[PDB]
């Protein structure tokens, strides 16, 4: 009845005896089950295939044939005593030669990716022969395994001991109150425990009992003379309501209602590719991800306020088939149903050609006059937005954004075009002009100003630094490197590809669309500065390099005229330190094999093609190469393009001068104390996947890219957020699986892809109400950034209204 | 009667001429018995050295001085490859035996052994091959583990002649040289392991009965852990649904299981695998049913004096109607056996004896089994006053002494997953010997151990020798 540390310790020792007993029972049970399940031998031949073959031992009574010796001893008895010294015999040898040579060497399965993918930082757990001492490795593993053995016993033993206050939850409360939980726990963690557990532990005896139980357990099971040992604290940390509090996998008047309603989408939604788990963003050392999202540029309100101000600063169509309030007008509403019209109302704003009523009534299964009735009885009031007055600003002498032209000192005045020295910053989200005084990073973060890009909240009307695209047009080819036209292509001058939206004269809009990638007529005029977005590579083929003791090389499979884009260098984007860990994890000397291409030196991003990438990873080095790499800015992605510097005939091997493109990070660290055919060539050529040898004049193998493994990782990355309800994950995952497959880089293509999604998933979206509600939060977010045209919201209203009418079945 | 319990003993040994000359650094790296002969046939094994495949047939003999091992085919790899891995298959048309041999150039040679010719070559690995295994469910399906960090699955079926690589286990599950590959008996789960200390379990799809222009690539294993051992792993295998694996510097073979894994469940598909979303997790599992635990260590067979050696392989004999025998040879001239059925029989004997010790307050008489005496005749020699417990004959002393019980517990107690089970038979080898591989004949009467110095040790049980013949 009245316990002591000794009495409970004594009792735990007796209960602990059932652990080895159960273990023996379990292993014996599993051994018996396995013996019973022994497999019958299969595919037996009906005759002994060796029956006709006799001993090949040579007789004393084989000329020219190679011969080997074998010496036999026979043994008997218990200790293997040999009967005598043995006897040797001569045997003829059948010599068989192989008919095929191995393919050139490689490490890992080399898989194709369409675009660069973003890697997590790995740990250095193995180095062929930063790191944790192996002794701590070994010891924690022993303790982990023992803790897992002991964990299932604690509640059964507690129930049998039945001591007042010795409760799994009271023991967690006691643990949280002990000093060890300051050097094991941080604020908000104690706050999360206090949510589930609180601090009251009951009677004085309940508190004394739990303390004695804890001491008595750490005395019996945490005797520090042992390697296998568990503190009770280590077992309670395994508890399903405690573990999540120590898992950092977390995504995150009227307006702060809406702000919180769209938090998942403002936080995760990519500004570039519109997906919620994707290849953009930055990875921190602990692998927490800073998404390239609205939160990077100040969240919902700075963009929404600007949309409202744009709406009232423009001073001066068919009604929905859901009993439209426009014809009519005026069941209890959930708070969810009300919130849904709250955020559509606020993000549609001061519009003329779009009203929430019809669309909210398409997302909720409600008639349009119903949500108009609820709209009017709730009388929602927007914040009033102040007339934004734009202060007159002097243009820059090196850049005229109206003529879209660089002039005079420009290469010395900006580092906009010098990607190797640029440091990356979140686009403008300030009020007022882009000056050092207002803290604008574009103007002042670097050694020089850079132009403001499409994601900065400034407008070309306001900001003298704002990029507005190139002025090029021509019935012939334009946006070329040294155009014979009167003035050059600002886009090309800045080492960027043309923007499908800002470059209105050159045909970028159509040529930067991958759905026109193989319209040779289209791409034979107009802008020739969209090749990475076009996504089309010259025909190439893998083979044995012509250089001796080089392994693979890459060969042209079609004639390539000088100046033509050839291929992109794709790979994993990694950090400097992840580059270094990788140089270690694979071995070392200058017999090494690097696929580590420098993308942004100063920012510290490398492209690693050692596992994932494309055929370009096989191009070998020459001083007098026939192609040239170049870093390009492509819609706020930086990418590696290869361009021909000579005419290259089909069958010729590609080379470029590696320069310092493939650095030795660790060595620099220690110092800082017309069908397409296989071409006729001399070298053997291989299918990149099967490594089957290719024969000249056969169809060039062109295998569609396998992305399913990549959609699964991105789905699982959203599943892992403890921050998101299942209704959120369901929809976010559906949208991401669709939009990731379209590899969007420009908002020019989003409305078409969006309309395609609401068409394909229309039946799915109206089958379950949380899906429609989540779909409407995405819409509200894209509308707030003025990135989804009001035209498409009206069409989705029809599409879903018609899908739900087809469901009434 | 006691025959069920007999373990092997050394019956014959041979040394093969050195073929990597130095004139003693050649080794047999592999030995495999042909598994597709009719029941009863003379067992035939191949012992692959670095340059030769020595094919022998074993025939039991009534003469102690006679030699049961006769060499029926001897093949040399006339190319530049040094080999260390082999596995058996069959011609899909003729049903002739095919011996596969792989090594350090990165190619599988397939030999038609009865006719002494090359059947074909399997080309495509990017580095040396260190293990091969045949699927127990399809004798035309072979898996190969390579320095190039991949597994490749090959088919010798006619429909795949023009491109025989049907599957590549790739992705990021492994990061350095693979040393071991094994098939589950269902032919659909594959285990792999090597220098990166990861053990991976992979689920194979069904492969089309027709030509595949490219292999199916698999990017995620379904179970993955680098935490069952703390060193490089060089041998892995299924024992039914349990796992047996071995690592360097540990002197143990570990028996363990994946929580939630059962070959009775449907085979999961490739999009069901777990992906490495958390980089600090060194174990992940599709199969997982307080925090679980995704594996459970069960027992450790003690395998002393392997030192720093690696690429040393055990082999379990597992056949319906016979006892399961685990055999492994170390690096200091010893060969170890465990009969897994002794575990259950010891535990029954200790439960029967602990029971009679209370029910009769100690007046308990212990009688050996395997006698003409049964728990009945032994009870009639006394009556209701004293308990009779039957003790297995192979349980030998040193009431019973402390040292006798401790010596029995050391060999048969399964109560501690972190314990060390001493071998049930430990046989010494003349001279300095390092085991590389063990193989068992279909009926389990022969056990062959091969290793350095091009030596084969041939153990037998259930022999028919009768009375010398010199
Ligand atoms: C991007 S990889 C090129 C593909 C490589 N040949 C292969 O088999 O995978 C670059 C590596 O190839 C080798 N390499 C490329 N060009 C070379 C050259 N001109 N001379 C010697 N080695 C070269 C070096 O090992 C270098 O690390
Ligand atoms: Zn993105
Ligand atoms: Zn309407
Ligand atoms: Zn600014
Ligand atoms: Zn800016
Ligand atoms: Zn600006
Ligand atoms: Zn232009
Ligand atoms: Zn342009
Ligand atoms: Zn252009």
């Amino acid at each position: 009845t009245e316990w002591t540390v000794d009495k409970i310790a004594s009792a735990l020792s007796v209960l602990a005896e059932e652990v080895p007993q159960n273990h023996s029972r379990l292993v014996n049970f599993l051994l018996e089950e396995t013996e019973k399940r022994a497999p019958q031998p299969r595919h037996l031949s009906k005759t002994d295939p060796f029956a006709h073959m006799k001993s090949k031992a040579i007789d004393a009574n084989p000329e020219g044939v190679p011969t080997m010796d074998v010496k036999f001893k026979q043994h008997s008895g218990e200790y293997g005593k040999s009967r005598n010294s043995g006897r040797r015999f001569q045997y003829p040898v059948v010599c068989i030669k192989p008919d095929r040579e191995p393919v050139p060497p490689y490490r890992f399965h080399h898989a194709e990716i369409r675009k660069n993918i973003l890697a997590l930082n790995s740990q250095l757990n193995f180095v062929p022969h930063k790191i944790q001492p192996r002794s701590q490795k070994i010891a924690k593993r022993a303790q982990a395994e023992y803790a897992a053995t002991l964990a299932p016993y604690l509640e059964p033993w507690l129930r049998k001991l039945n001591i007042e206050g010795c409760t799994k939850s009271n023991l967690i409360r006691f643990m949280a109150s002990q000093p060890e939980s300051d050097d094991s726990m941080t604020p908000q963690q104690k706050s999360n425990l206090l949510d589930t557990y609180s601090d009251d532990m009951g009677s004085p005896q309940a508190v004394r009992n739990a303390s004695m139980f804890t001491e008595a357990w750490d005395r019996v099971f945490n005797d520090q003379s042992k390697l296998r040992r568990v503190a009770l604290r280590d077992i309670l940390m395994l508890d399903k309501n405690v573990e999540p509090i120590f898992d950092n996998k977390r995504a995150k008047a009227l307006m702060q209602k809406v702000i919180d309603a769209l938090g998942s989408y403002t936080t995760l939604g990519c500004l570039i590719c519109f997906s919620h788990d994707c290849e953009h963003g930055e990875i921190e050392r602990d692998n927490q991800k800073r998404c390239f999202s609205l939160e990077e540029i100040g969240g919902l309100m700075p963009s929404l306020r600007r949309k409202w101000a744009a709406q009232i600063e423009q001073r001066q169509h068919p009604p929905c088939r859901n009993e439209c309030y426009r014809i009519h007008g005026t069941p209890p509403w959930s708070e969810n149903e009300v919130g849904t019209l709250e955020w559509m109302f606020a993000t549609i704003g001061y519009s003329q050609t779009l009203r929430p009523e019809c669309f909210v009534g398409a997302i909720l299964g409600r008639p349009c006059w119903d949500v108009h009735r609820k709209l009017q009885e709730l009388d929602l009031r927007l914040p009033p937005v102040e007339p934004r007055t734009i202060p007159k600003q002097k243009s820059l002498p090196w850049y005229d954004r109206r003529k879209k032209q660089l002039m005079s000192d420009w290469a010395d005045a900006t580092i906009t075009h010098e990607h190797a020295v640029r440091e990356l910053f979140a686009p403008c989200h300030h009020d007022g002009p882009c000056t050092a005084a207002n803290g604008c990073p574009c103007a002042s973060a670097g050694t020089h100003p850079v132009l403001c890009e499409r994601f900065c909240l400034c407008t070309a009307e306001e900001c003298p630094l704002k990029f507005t695209g190139c002025a090029c047009h021509s019935s012939g080819k334009t946006c070329l490197q040294r155009q014979r036209e009167g003035r050059p292509c600002i886009c090309v001058q800045l080492n960027r590809e043309c923007d499908p939206t800002l470059c209105k004269g050159c045909g970028a809009r159509e040529r930067a669309d991958p759905e026109n990638a193989y319209d040779e007529v289209l791409h034979s005029t107009g802008c020739q500065n969209v090749a990475l977005q076009r996504g089309a590579a010259k025909a190439v083929v893998l083979g044995k390099s012509q250089l001796e003791a080089c392994g693979y090389g890459l060969f042209a499979a079609e004639d390539i005229e000088e100046g033509e884009f050839v291929i992109e260098y794709t790979g994993e984007l990694i950090s400097h330190d992840e580059g270094v860990r990788r140089e270690h994890r694979r071995g070392d000397e200058e017999n090494k094999v690097s696929y580590l291409f420098t993308l942004l030196e100063q920012e510290g991003i490398w492209v690693d093609a050692a596992i994932y990438g494309n055929l370009s990873r096989y191009i070998n080095h020459a001083t007098d190469g026939n192609i040239m790499p170049k870093i390009m800015y492509v819609n706020h992605e930086w990418r590696i393009k290869f361009t021909a510097i000579k005419d290259i005939k089909a069958g010729e091997e590609l080379f470029f001068n590696y320069g310092d493109n493939f650095p030795n990070l660790t060595k620099k660290l220690v110092e800082r104390n017309r069908p397409l055919l296989v071409p006729k060539t001399t070298q053997p050529l291989f299918d990149p996947l099967s490594k089957v040898q290719l024969l000249p004049g056969q169809p060039l193998p062109q295998h569609p890219i396998d992305d399913s493994w990549l959609l699964l990782k991105h789905r699982d990355n959203l599943q892992d957020f403890i921050d998101l309800r299942p209704e959120e994950k369901e929809f976010l995952q559906e949208w991401d699986a669709f939009i990731l497959r379209r590899h969007i880089s420009s908002e020019q293509y989003l409305p078409r892809y969006f309309l395609r999604f609401v068409r394909e998933k229309a039946d799915w979206l109206v089958s379950k109400r949380s899906r429609g509600e989540e779909f409407s939060k995405l819409v509200a977010t894209l509308l707030a950034r003025r990135v989804l045209p009001e035209r498409v919201v009206i069409e989705a209203t029809q599409v879903l209204n018609d899908a739900r009418g087809r469901l009434r079945e | 009667d006691s025959a069920e319990w007999e373990l092997p003993r050394l019956r014959t040994s041979f040394i093969f001429q050195d073929d990597y000359k130095s004139q003693d650094l050649a080794e047999f790296f592999d030995v495999k018995f042909y598994p597709y002969s009719p029941p009863g046939a003379p067992p035939v094994f191949a012992a692959t050295s670095k340059k030769h495949a020595v094919i022998c047939r074993l025939t039991q003999t009534t003469d102690k001085d006679a030699n049961p091992c006769e060499i029926i085919q001897l093949i040399r790899d006339d190319g530049n490859e040094a080999n260390c891995a082999s596995c058996w298959s069959k011609d899909p048309i003729t049903d002739q035996p095919l011996l596969c041999i792989a090594g350090n150039e990165g190619n599988v040679k397939v030999y038609n052994v009865t006719e002494g010719k090359l059947y074909r070559t399997l080309v495509g690995h990017g580095g040396g091959i260190n293990d091969l295994a045949t699927s127990p469910a399809n004798p035309y399906i072979i898996a190969s583990a390579s320095d190039d960090t991949t597994i490749r699955i090959w088919s010798l079926a006619p429909e795949h002649e023009k491109q025989p690589c049907v599957c590549i286990l790739g992705g990021e599950g492994h990061s350095y040289d693979l040393l071991s590959v094994a098939f589950h008996d269902n032919g659909r789960y594959v285990l792999s392991a090597g220098h990166d200390q990861v053990i991976n379990l992979w689920a194979l799809p069904e492969f089309p009965n027709e030509h595949m222009e490219i292999p199916i690539v698999i990017y995620y294993p379904h179970f993955s852990s680098s935490e069952i051992h703390n060193n490089l792993v060089d041998c892995v295998a299924f024992y039914g649904d349990l796992i047996l694996s071995r690592a360097c510097h540990e002197d143990t073979i570990v028996l363990w299981r994946i929580e939630g894994f059962s070959s009775d469940d449907p085979i999961p598909g490739p999009l069901d695998a777990p992906t490495p979303t958390d980089m600090t997790k060194q174990t992940r599992s599709y199969f997982t049913p307080s925090r679980p635990a995704m594996f459970t260590r069960l027992a450790q067979f003690h395998t002393p004096d392997c030192g720093v050696q690696f690429f040393m392989r055990f082999r379990m004999y597992h056949v319906p109607g016979k006892h399961p025998i685990l055999a492994f040879a170390n690096a200091k001239s010893k060969t170890f056996f465990w009969d897994l059925a002794r575990f259950g029989e010891y535990a029954r004997f200790m439960a029967d004896l602990k029971e009679a010790q209370q029910s009769y307050n100690g007046r308990v008489v212990v009688v050996d089994q395997g006698q003409g005496i049964s728990l009945a005749q032994a009870q009639q020699v006394h009556g209701p006053g004293v308990g009779v417990v039957m003790k297995p004959a192979w349980l030998v002393p040193k009431g019973f002494s402390r040292e006798t019980l401790q010596a029995w517990a050391d060999m048969y107690d399964l109560s501690n997953p972190v314990g060390l089970i001493k071998a049930h038979r430990s046989l010494a080898i003349d001279g300095a010997f390092v085991g590389r591989q063990v193989g068992w004949s279909p009926e389990g009467e022969w056990c062959v151990v091969v290793g350095n110095g091009n030596r084969a040790l041939i153990y037998q049980r259930w022999g028919k020798e009768r009375g010398l013949g010199s």
